[PDB]
């Protein structure tokens, strides 16, 4: 039950890594990255299954969430559903300091944060999530 | 994020009404009458 | 001293008896311009009463000619239509005490 | 010149708290004064002008050429003075009708 | 400029006790109502049942 | 008339400032010891956000506000204009580093 | 022959369909977007364009003609413009039917909360009203208290 | 400029309330949106129903 | 291009005309307003086949107007230009800003940025004339070229032909 | 630091309190006074701050830790309203009701042109020179309005004429001259403006400004940083899409790729649909910011210009040269270059002429001295007459003479038959074609 | 002419008189509509002879109609309330 979800979770890692490998090559060959928006719907309906939070964290997809979320060494930003999706999914889930410190997506997060380029409203959100999870660390 | 033409900075239309493009440089140094 | 002032001259102007303010929910038609087309007709409106019981929710007991009016109100002078009945003129020797 | 000038926005930058009769007047003392300056004030409308009978048989570029021939011709027959010209924009209409000399 | 007459109101007394028989749909079957009214100034001040 | 002293960010009247000076910037500022320019250049009468702070040692504000070692009374969240250049460098000297209460530095 | 001629066809009306209007229909059919409230320019006449009397949206006065459609006060019947709202708001009239719409789906993936696999779900559905339609279908759902991520296989649903 | 959420609720809740009063005055429930005279507006609802209404 | 069409009208009739000649007069009519008109959703029609025997059923009278509507339907030929179409011409202008051909009854203007550079515009020809070194384009010449663009008017088509590519200009 | 002072649980609460409009400062001073004359006492006042913003309107916010000691506070005031609205205030938002104001610019920038709110030089362009250290007024250089003795138009403050209509002029350094208690530098005005008289955004320059701005700098516009940047923001939000509008994509991962708008949600968010060669891409839809799209103009399209000279002018797209789109115009008939950024691809033009010029249609105007005419088309920038000869002229409308009043008294008609024709009735031709219609004019 | 005087009316059987009394001894006027999107939306230019219609781009398939004026107000009324009353000339089915 569980172990079949961690999984799927996994595949869906191997899946994700895959299609980030191949957006980059295919930036890299001058072509635009598609294959992140092809895994977009079942990686958003993955997500936003509620009672497979445990299972992702267990699974520590937030790591190739973050790889997703780390800009192409083009200086490119990813795709603004992609962007989206992936904070809607990370406001969706309970997500802790274990967590934060197994995916380390602090970085990017105030990087982000800091960017000109995001969209305002993603910058609040930025804000909000970084300041939520300073919380826990300082009582 | 960071970075003159006077074509990109008015209309060339404007330009030429008022007076601001390479043939007008070219009459004015040009040794003829117009 | 324009409070009080324009305060009762709005009320006996306009006949809505509140705060001008309050015009809803105040009590309407408490005064009236004088009827001067006869003198029967002006001593008859000054001699007038009004049953504030309205249209809505209406029924005929208010309405009737009871047995008590006897000797205090008219049993012949009352309007015709909506205010049938609810309006009431005093008999030629009633009074009002003070 | 003064029908013209009365509804050109020249003069209603020039007298902008002033009636259209005034601006005619104007233009009458102007034309009056120089009628060389107020014609050429006319700058398109100028070719408008009824100057001959048959005066639209002729193309366009052919009588706007013969008109600028003409008003080269009469103007280096006059001549301008150039610090006046410089001093007021008015009189410096007639600067680039010198021969050899162009907008 | 306009003569206005103020056309005498009717209400019901105070000070009196009224007992009224509820209709049927209803858990109360009969009312015993009271509005009180100062002497001085014979102004409405409460109502009771 | 109030201004608001830029260093410190405390709001006194202007007269106030000249005659008797800021009473926390006076060890590195001699507010009261400079003339109606230099008051100008470090007590701004236009700004925004009047303050009171009753304890300065366990307000929260005054410490986000960094007024928690100062006089308590009147402050401003924002302060239109900075100290000037001169007056940055004699604070430099003195070892003291200037944050600009402008809101323009963050 | 009291109204001045038209080229366009005369005809009668055989059918009037309703609905809402879509945003993109709203912006569509507007001529100007209202943005200042000021109702008047310096009250020295000319009214404000992009104002509440924008003279673009039609004319009332005799002798103003339409900016729009150049007609007269007697010919023009007035044009539509559109208003930009900062945050979505509720239609006062359709509030209840919108709680209805929330009970008969899951508010996380968008979906029914029945299928036509239970015979009175199909049998709901194979009515032809839309009302009654809309009336059995909540009246199925509304019991239906949680969303199923899996067939009571994948219904679709998020669980 | 800043957003206090507070501010942001009780805003938005106004504009909701305007724009909810001007096609419909007659909401059971909360006070009506009333004039400088006092009068209730008229909203758009009220143009159409009754005697004296657009269809009647 | 030239096609096939099944059209329809709807003709009023004003009741002075309710004779035995009816039907013919609504014939010639429908001649008359159809013929040589130009719509833009369906470019010109240019003639009505079997023009004497076509049917036009049964009038309705307009209530309170009194005039009969007739519903006509016919078949005629229609031509209608396309975008990205390659057609016959004849030069009717010539002139510096670029020169006017003739396609039936479509007129279209070729501006000089549509036209190759080699064939630089002589205006000291008799006539004065688009020419190359191996061309030479002046009114009357047959030129071949593609409609790149078709303006719709309200009774009037203005269509914008080019020559820039191959197999096109003078023939 | 600045990061570490975020707020905590242990740290003290915040209270909003609503009180009347206006008095918010005078209720913060009054709550100092309080705590300090209770300071020191056997009950001081257990509070810790309190303060205002000038946006939040009527809320005054105190940071205390308990109710009684709010209730302390507020106790003798008359400011406060009768019910106790108070509320806590969210710990996340300690930040942002003490976050500052006003931070989009370091603050106006000496040199800048700006257009003016009120005063003699209402909506004139004007450069910044110099900014007060206050911010509530700046030093500004603007063109005089003068006639040396309803407003005089704005012109270069001429010394000779000032001294011949006004002997008293004043001098104080070269260059710079004082007249009328004007100062004028060097034939520009230099005077203080207020914050309150200034917009400093959204600023609409022109050339003939600019050049009489700059004409005195030796170079026509070399002031041009700043007038790139006011180029870029003109640009920016001149740009409106709508669904259907073929557009490229600038930046991010799908950078150069063509797209058509499916739906417009707000200003900021598009739906695009993308055209690819593979057919499962062509079928998705990607919702994708305004900012990094470009407008694409295929050659033979209706477009119609946005702003600018050319304003409501339509034609078909000739020539694309990137940024620059080159169209044949419907009106005037003439090519024009005008930026891709100013065109709207509109398939009609439906152009209305009103509010313009002074002629509308069927005016009898006379064209010359000779020729008098009927107007058939008007258009933006000129009007199309046919004359009594039977031909079709265009000219300006400032060419025009004027429009040819005449009375009933003065347009008069007769027949063949001598029977007088008025206007508006229906003649037959008597011969030739031997038409028939209304009478719009009567001319000799 | 109120409501039991149409009912008078209908029962007569006179439809004329009912129409004459409502739209020429009465409010009538003449709009346009788009013969695709159905609404009043057509900015009819009658002196330059031109129709169009923004929303749906289009200038041929317009007609015209005649309607009390009355009607036209509720229309837009039920416009100014986000509901889109849509008048065609043909049925459908
Ligand atoms: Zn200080
Ligand atoms: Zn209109
Ligand atoms: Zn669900
Ligand atoms: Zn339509």
């Amino acid at each position: 039950l569980e172990q079949m979800q961690d999984e799927l979770i996994q595949q869906l890692k191997l899946q994700m890594e895959e299609s980030a490998i191949r957006d980059a090559n295919n930036i890299e060959q001058g072509k635009p990255a598609i294959f992140k928006l092809k895994l977009l719907p079942k990686v958003k309906d993955i997500l936003l299954r509620a009672n497979l939070a445990d299972s992702i964290l267990d699974n520590n997809l937030l790591a190739s969430v973050r790889l997703w979320l780390e800009p192409l060494p083009d200086a490119s930003l990813p795709a603004y559903q992609i962007q989206k999706v992936l904070f809607d999914a990370i406001k969706s889930l309970p997500i802790k300091t274990s967590h934060l410190r197994e995916s380390g997506l602090g970085k990017v997060m105030v990087f982000y944060q800091k960017s000109k380029r995001v969209e305002p409203n993603l910058k609040r959100t930025a804000e909000k999530l970084i300041s939520d999870w300073t919380r826990p660390i300082m009582g | 994020e960071q970075p003159t033409s006077l074509a990109d900075v008015f209309e060339p239309s404007e330009l030429k009404e008022k007076m601001l493009t390479d043939e007008d440089n070219v009459i004015r140094v040009t040794d003829l009458p117009e | 001293s324009t409070t009080i002032t324009s305060g009762l001259k709005y009320s006996l102007a306009t006949g809505n008896w509140g705060e001008q303010k309050k015009a809803m929910s105040s009590r309407a038609g408490v005064s009236q311009v004088l009827n001067r087309y006869t003198y029967s007709s002006t001593l008859s409106h000054l001699r007038r009463t009004n049953t504030p019981i309205g249209r809505d929710g209406k029924l005929a007991k208010p309405r009737q000619l009871h047995n008590t009016h006897w000797g205090l109100v008219c049993p012949a002078e009352t309007p015709e239509g909506q205010a049938c009945g609810l309006v009431k003129n005093l008999s030629l020797l009633s009074g009002i005490s003070i | 010149t003064a029908r013209l000038y009365q509804h050109s926005s020249k003069s209603s930058a020039e007298y902008p708290n002033r009636p259209q009769l005034a601006k005619y007047c104007i233009g009458l003392a102007k034309y009056i004064q120089s009628p060389l300056l107020e014609y050429l004030a006319l700058d398109e409308s100028m070719y408008s002008l009824h100057i001959h009978k048959h005066q639209n048989l002729l193309p366009r570029e052919k009588l706007i050429d013969a008109v600028q021939t003409s008003i080269v011709d009469i103007v280096n027959l006059v001549g301008v003075d150039i610090n006046e010209a410089v001093r007021a924009p008015y009189h410096a209409l007639a600067l680039p009708y010198v021969c050899g000399l162009g907008p | 400029g306009s003569e206005k007459v103020l056309i005498a109101q009717e209400r019901s007394a105070a000070n009196i006790v009224q007992v009224f028989k509820k209709a049927a749909p209803s858990p109360i079957s009969h009312v015993a109502e009271i509005r009180s009214a100062l002497e001085k100034g014979s102004r409405l001040i409460s109502t009771m049942q | 008339r109030e201004r608001a002293c830029m260093l410190c960010g405390i709001v006194l009247p202007g007269r106030v400032f000249m005659q008797n000076g800021c009473p926390n910037c006076d060890s590195v500022l001699n507010l009261r010891d400079s003339d109606q320019a230099t008051v100008n250049e470090c007590t701004s009468s236009s700004f925004e956000g009047l303050v009171a702070v009753g304890d300065n040692e366990h307000s929260w504000v005054a410490k986000w506000l960094r007024v928690d070692r100062f006089q308590p009374g009147l402050y401003a969240v924002r302060v239109d204009g900075r100290l000037p250049s001169d007056i940055v460098a004699a604070l430099e000297q003195y070892g003291v580093y200037y944050r600009p209460r402008d809101g323009s530095v963050i | 022959s009291q109204f001045p001629y038209s080229s366009a066809p005369l005809r009668s009306v055989k059918e009037v369909q309703f609905g809402l209007l879509s945003p993109e229909e709203i912006r569509a059919i507007s001529v100007v977007k209202i943005e200042y409230p000021e109702i008047m320019d310096e009250s020295r006449q000319r009214p404000r364009e992009g104002g509440l009397n924008d003279p673009k949206l039609g004319s009332i006065d005799r002798n103003f003609k339409c900016q729009t459609c150049g007609e007269g006060m007697a010919e023009c019947p007035g044009h539509f413009g559109h208003m930009e709202l900062a945050k979505p708001v509720f239609h006062i009239g359709f509030i209840p039917k919108i709680k209805k719409v929330c009970e008969c789906i899951c508010m996380n993936c968008g979906k029914l909360l029945l299928d036509e696999t239970n015979p009175t779900m199909a049998q709901a559905i194979r009515i032809r009203d839309p009302k009654k339609r809309f009336n059995a279908v909540w009246q199925l759902c509304k019991t239906k208290m949680v969303c199923e991520a899996d067939a009571p296989v994948s219904r679709g649903g998020c669980g | 400029d800043g957003s206090p959420q507070h501010i942001i609720n009780e805003v938005e809740q106004l504009l909701q309330f305007h724009v909810a009063t001007y096609m419909d005055n007659d909401i059971a429930g909360q006070p009506q949106a009333l004039q400088k005279s006092g009068r209730p507006v008229k909203a758009i609802r009220a143009r159409l129903k009754g005697k004296e209404g657009r269809l009647r | 291009m030239f096609f096939l069409k099944d059209l329809s009208l709807i003709l009023t009739l004003h009741p002075s005309y309710f004779g035995p000649q009816m039907n013919q007069y609504l014939r010639e009519k429908l001649l008359t307003d159809v013929e040589g008109t130009c719509t833009g959703q369906f470019g010109y029609i240019v003639t009505v086949l079997d023009g004497m025997n076509i049917d036009v059923g049964k009038g309705r009278i307009i209530p309170g107007s009194g005039s009969a509507e007739f519903e006509v339907k016919y078949r005629a030929v229609v031509w209608k230009p396309f975008k990205g179409e390659v057609v016959d011409a004849i030069v009717s202008n010539v002139s510096p800003i670029g020169f006017f051909a003739d396609v039936g009854p479509l007129n279209v203007f070729v501006s000089t940025r549509l036209i190759p550079d080699n064939l630089v515009y002589n205006p000291s020809n008799s006539p004065p004339a688009y020419m190359s070194n191996d061309e030479l384009i002046t009114k009357g010449s047959k030129v071949r070229l593609k409609v790149v663009g078709t303006r719709t008017d309200v009774n009037e088509i203005y269509a914008i032909g080019s020559i820039k590519e191959d197999f096109l200009g003078a023939i | 630091p600045q990061r570490l002072l975020i707020p905590t649980v242990d740290d003290p609460g915040i209270w909003g309190v609503k009180v009347r409009l206006g008095k918010e400062k005078d209720v913060v001073r009054q709550i100092l006074k309080k705590k300090l004359a209770r300071e020191g006492t056997k009950n001081p006042l257990e509070i810790y701050s309190a303060f205002q913003r000038d946006s939040f309107k009527g809320h005054v916010y105190i940071e205390a830790r308990k109710a009684e000691a709010i209730n302390d506070a507020l106790k003798g005031n008359v400011n406060v309203f009768s019910n106790n609205s108070k509320f806590l205030v969210g710990i996340v938002e300690y930040k942002d009701l003490l976050r500052p104001v006003k931070s989009s610019d370091v603050k106006l920038t000496r040199g800048s042109y700006v257009r003016v709110k009120n005063g003699k030089f209402k909506g004139d362009l004007a450069q910044v020179d110099e900014v007060l250290e206050n911010g509530l007024e700046a030093r500004l250089k603007l063109v005089p309005r003068l006639d040396y003795g309803f407003r005089p138009a704005q012109r270069l403050f001429s010394e000779a004429e000032a001294r011949v209509h006004e002997p008293t002029i004043r001098r104080d350094r070269d260059g710079f001259v004082t007249y009328g208690g004007e100062e004028y530098y060097e034939g520009f005005l230099y005077k203080t403006f207020r914050l309150q008289n200034l917009i400093v955004n959204s600023i609409n320059p022109t050339l003939n400004e600019l050049s009489l701005f700059q004409s005195n700098e030796e170079s026509t516009t070399i002031d041009l940083s700043t007038i790139a940047d006011s180029l870029k923001e003109t640009a920016k939000n001149l740009v409106s899409f709508q669904p259907g509008d073929n557009v490229e994509i600038i930046n991010g991962e799908l950078n150069h790729l063509t797209g058509t708008v499916s739906s417009v949600n707000q200003s900021t968010i598009v739906s695009v649909r993308l055209h690819s060669d593979d057919d499962t891409i062509n079928s998705e839809t990607v919702e994708i910011p305004t900012s990094d799209l470009r407008k694409i103009f295929n050659v033979g399209d209706h477009v119609r210009v946005i702003h600018g000279k050319h304003t409501d002018d339509t034609g078909l797209i000739v020539e694309v040269n990137g940024d620059k789109v080159e169209f044949i115009s419907n009106q005037t008939k003439r090519t024009v270059i005008v930026f891709s950024n100013y065109l709207i691809k509109s398939t009609d033009s439906t152009v209305s002429i009103n509010e313009s010029g002074r002629f509308e249609l069927h005016d009898l105007v006379q064209v010359n001295s000779d020729l008098v005419g009927i107007v058939i088309r008007a258009q933006k920038d000129s009007f199309d007459v046919l004359c009594s000869d039977g031909k079709l002229l265009s000219l300006p409308p400032v060419s025009i003479y004027s429009k040819l009043n005449l009375n009933p008294n003065q347009q008069i008609a007769i027949d063949s038959n001598g029977v007088e024709v008025k206007v508006g009735d229906t003649v037959r031709e008597f011969t030739g074609e031997r038409r028939q219609g209304t009478i719009l004019h009567v001319y000799r | 002419f109120g409501e039991m005087e149409r009912d008078c009316m209908i029962a007569h059987g006179a439809a004329g008189f009912l129409k004459e009394r409502l739209m020429e001894a009465s409010d009538a006027f003449r709009v346009h509509v788009c013969g695709i999107c159905g609404l009043m939306s057509v900015i009819a230019n009658l002196k330059k002879n031109q129709f169009e219609c923004r929303s749906c781009k289009n200038k041929t398939n317009i007609y015209q109609l005649h309607i009390p004026y009355a009607a036209k107000l509720l229309f837009q009324e039920l416009m100014a309330m986000n509901i889109a009353p849509r008048l065609y000339t043909e049925r459908s089915g």
